[PDB]
């Protein structure tokens, strides 16, 4: 869909070479413009890596020239990034973008998270957070879902598959040791829960894990 | 060298 | 390597009020061909950067009159006539006349609004986790403002603890409030020794802290 798309591993062991793909939809990557690769480090810090022009010409950021390489497949209308000898410092969000700096044409992709670590991929454990007593005859009621010790990022969390969007807060994951813990809360009027079903759906792309957890009461 | 030139040379 | 400096680092504006951001480059961005390649980007929470202005002052399509860019040589200014809720996010400044192209350190813009008290919620471990031999007490502090807030955990009296994971959310674009999650992780044996679990939040919206706890004697 959309216009630009990044695809690639989400985990890469240090010392090996990273390889990302940007599939371009809606415009020919041979017609015009520069197709770059930008990455965002944990801190909002942006770094332009390199580009490949519609004519095949490349430009690389000197801080990377030695281990960077950019290619393309004009038939499948997509370009690639090959970064060799990665380290945990190469961990960051990778974006592919197109622009020429002087005309209206400017498009960024959605970006992919690429973490470099020797750690092993591990599914997330999902636990239900039901109110302990609280109030039944009350305006609202907040429920919760805890996603304990997974790796690597990211994890996706939705309630009832998307039905509930308002009153939903999914908190930034916190890493401890070599695992990630993240939670998500949702506030629903006392009318629905515990009557109607409220399910917590979390998915872990990296491990092809997907789980639905129903928020069941207990009260007292 | 700027893209405006790179892309038109 | 050309540095781009932006100021302020953070900017707190009230809706409707005007705002302006500054960008300084280590070298003149004027190109021999007369143009100066400087662009402005906005990165809204959970999204990728979006270009708003190019060639110092040209607005990209879909961008509102409210945004104006100006300057020359080394100093540039992004200005918003009237700030809107949807304008929250981080603003980047980027140059493209010198190789390699460089970005600014960004400027975070937060919508200022009335102070708000948080809604506290505590959760004892779930049997499901307990069997796994562990136990986590979770405390949610939702929709408060300002972001400044302190949480303390107390097991069996003021005996505070340390081994808790805290996480703040970006400012919601919906109601301009923040939310925080605080998780206390204890082993099951440790958890079954003590009796009272207290979540204490201090906020400037009050002198006495908001307290939420439970004793191990329920379901």
């Amino acid at each position: 869909g959309v216009q630009l798309q990044e695809s690639g591993p989400g985990l890469v062991k240090p010392s090996q070479s990273l390889s990302l793909t940007c599939t371009v939809t809606g415009y020919s990557i041979t017609s015009d413009y520069a197709w770059n690769w930008i990455r965002q480090f944990p801190g909002n810090k942006l770094e332009w890596m390199g580009y490949i022009t519609y004519s095949g010409s490349t430009g690389y950021n000197p801080s990377l020239k030695s281990r960077i390489s950019i290619t393309r497949d004009t038939s499948k209308n997509q370009f690639f990034l090959q970064l060799n000898s990665v380290t945990t410092e190469d961990t960051a969000t990778y974006y592919c973008a197109s622009y020429d700096d002087y005309t209206w044409f400017t498009y960024w992709g959605q970006g992919t998270l690429v973490t470099v670590s020797a750690a092993k991929t591990t599914p997330p454990s999902v636990f239900p957070l039901a109110p302990g007593s609280a109030a039944q005859t009350n305006s609202m009621v907040t429920l919760g879902c805890l996603v304990k010790g997974y790796f690597p990022e990211p994890v996706t969390v939705t309630w009832n598959s998307g039905s509930l969007s308002s009153g939903v807060h999914t908190f930034p994951a916190v890493l401890q040791s070599d695992l990630y813990t993240l939670s998500s809360s949702v506030t629903v009027p006392s009318s629905p829960r515990p009557s109607e079903t409220v399910t917590c759906n979390v998915a872990h792309p990296a491990s092809s894990t997907k789980v639905d957890k129903k928020i069941v009461p207990r009260d007292c | 060298k700027p893209l405006e030139e790179v892309l038109n040379l | 390597d050309v540095q781009m400096t932006q100021t302020p680092l953070t900017l707190s504006v009230t809706i409707g009020q005007p705002a302006s951001i500054s960008c300084e480059s280590s070298q003149s961005l004027l190109y021999s061909n007369g143009k100066t390649y400087l662009n402005w980007l906005l990165q809204r929470p959970g999204q990728s950067p979006k270009r708003l202005i190019y060639l110092v002052s040209k607005l990209d399509s879909g961008v509102p009159d409210r945004f104006t860019g100006s300057g020359s040589g080394t100093d540039f200014t992004l200005r918003i006539s009237r700030v809107e809720a949807e304008d929250l996010g981080v603003y980047y400044c980027v140059q493209g006349t010198h190789f390699p192209r460089t970005f600014g350190g960004g400027t975070k813009l937060e919508i200022k609004r009335a102070d708000a008290a948080p809604t506290v919620s505590i959760f004892p471990p779930s049997s499901e986790q307990l069997t796994s031999g562990g136990a986590s007490v979770v405390c949610f502090l939702n929709n408060f403002y300002p972001k400044d807030i302190n949480v303390k955990w107390k097991i069996d009296g003021s005996e505070r603890q340390n081994g808790v994971l805290n996480s703040w959310t970006d400012q919601d674009s919906k109601d301009s409030t923040y939310s925080m999650s605080s998780t206390l992780t204890l082993t099951k044996d440790e958890y079954e020794r003590h009796n009272s679990y207290t979540c204490e939040a201090t906020h400037k919206t009050s002198t006495s802290p908001i307290v939420k706890s439970f004793n191990r004697n329920e379901c």
